[PDB]
């Protein structure tokens, strides 16, 4: 059950 | 069962941290903020007040208390700062007979507040007829006296002044036309339906009313229907549209406030379908990503293709409609359709209620019934 989405993060940190 | 809560509670103490770890890579703002009392109900006031000087403003929200009978129940106003980020306080108490189940302004008077309340009476407030703190039992400027058990469903006319909408338990809609100057402090007014729909076999949960049409009502129940009223018509009569829209209960209905003919469902089937008026019986796509009951439906103010839905999976999520059908990577599939833009993770308890904020871009307001507020934004990295 995610609680937030990889692709987001992914998305952020780079 | 006492495995399944044993789990449930170390699952969200899990998630909860893991969520935690990662706020610096999903939010350009979290702001969190335990309240005295649980929310069942949250709006945004329209007004902001930018501080001179200063790297915030002061915003306001409606808030109510639902005690279940113990204590006096409120409807509340609480100012909260904002980045241009830390404080909240309850500026007004108002109290109020039980529960406050819903509570929404007039479009058009901000200062007038409609509340769903005990027994299913609804109730108007002129908030600035009352003191901010204030001693005694509720004194409403008027009882809205219609419905036989407790509702949810509560809009006013955007377009039609004084002209309100509710739906309850007792699978009725009631239609109210509220005059605001035959209001005094003194005494409240008794006021009763202008008309009432039967159109409904179960529980009515959401109605509201077209932003761009002042005769066109929508309404969801448990009965499964999405029924499209317009309202110049025979009441007796059947709704111009009855759609069978899902299969489970339907708890919320949205229209789009740019695309005049795009709709939006929330169901316990855990989806929210999008809806075309001109082809109204069967639904343009399914937005799937929840894991259980989606209960809470607001399109952006701001932005065309944005909704946000909240289920009793304990998250809001994003959609972006314009990302329907784009190609993904494997490895981003893995967090579902493209469509889903972001899921909000940050609550430990059911959602109650969230509101989009009308005087910030991508700003929610959102409630669970752990008495938690949080005031959140999601990085301008993914929604930019």
């Amino acid at each position: 059950n995610r609680v937030f989405l990889r692709r987001n993060v992914r998305a952020v940190k780079m | 069962e006492l495995n399944a809560e044993i789990d449930l509670q170390k699952t969200i103490q899990e998630e909860y941290k893991l969520w935690k770890q990662n706020v610096p890579f999903l939010y350009d703002l979290v702001i969190t903020h335990a309240l005295e009392w649980p929310s069942l109900t949250i709006q945004w006031l329209p007004d902001k007040k930018t501080i001179p000087g200063t790297d915030y403003s002061i915003q306001r929200l409606i808030l109510g208390t639902h005690t279940s009978g113990n204590d006096q129940n409120y409807l509340q106003i609480a100012s909260v700062q904002l980045p241009n980020s830390y404080t909240i306080e309850i500026s007004q108490k108002i109290p109020h007979d039980g529960d406050v189940n819903r509570a929404r302004y007039m479009p058009q008077k901000p200062e007038i507040i409609a509340t769903m309340g005990e027994g299913g009476n609804a109730y108007i407030f002129d908030t600035t007829c009352h003191d901010a703190l204030t001693t005694g039992e509720a004194l409403p400027q008027a009882v809205l006296k219609g419905h036989t058990a407790e509702g949810f469903g509560l809009c006013w006319n955007p377009n039609l002044p004084g002209n309100l909408a509710t739906g309850a338990e007792d699978q009725v809609i009631c239609l109210w036309d509220v005059q605001t100057q035959s209001f005094t402090s003194s005494e409240t007014k008794v006021i009763s339906p202008i008309a009432k729909y039967h159109r409904h076999t179960d529980i009515v949960n959401d109605v509201q009313f077209h932003p761009q049409h002042e005769a066109l009502l929508a309404s969801v129940s448990d009965d499964c229907t999405l029924q499209i009223h317009d309202t110049r018509l025979n009441p007796e009569e059947e709704a111009p549209k009855v759609i069978q829209a899902h299969s489970k209960a339907i708890n919320a209905v949205a229209i789009n406030p740019f695309n005049d003919y795009l709709l939006a469902t929330a169901s316990a089937d855990k989806t929210v379908a999008l809806w075309d008026l001109r082809n109204p019986y069967q639904r343009l796509h399914t937005l799937e990503g929840h894991e259980d009951e989606v209960y809470g439906l607001e399109w952006s103010p701001h932005d065309e293709p944005i909704l946000a839905s909240s289920s009793t999976d304990r998250r809001v999520c994003i959609w972006d409609l314009e990302k329907i059908g784009e190609e993904q990577t494997p490895e981003d599939a893995e967090d579902g359709s493209p469509e889903l833009l972001f899921m909000h993770g940050g609550h430990t308890n059911r959602i109650s209620e969230f509101s989009w904020c009308p005087n910030e871009r991508w700003v929610v307001g959102s409630l669970a019934d752990d008495n938690i507020l949080q005031i959140w934004s999601p990085s301008r990295v993914i929604w930019g």
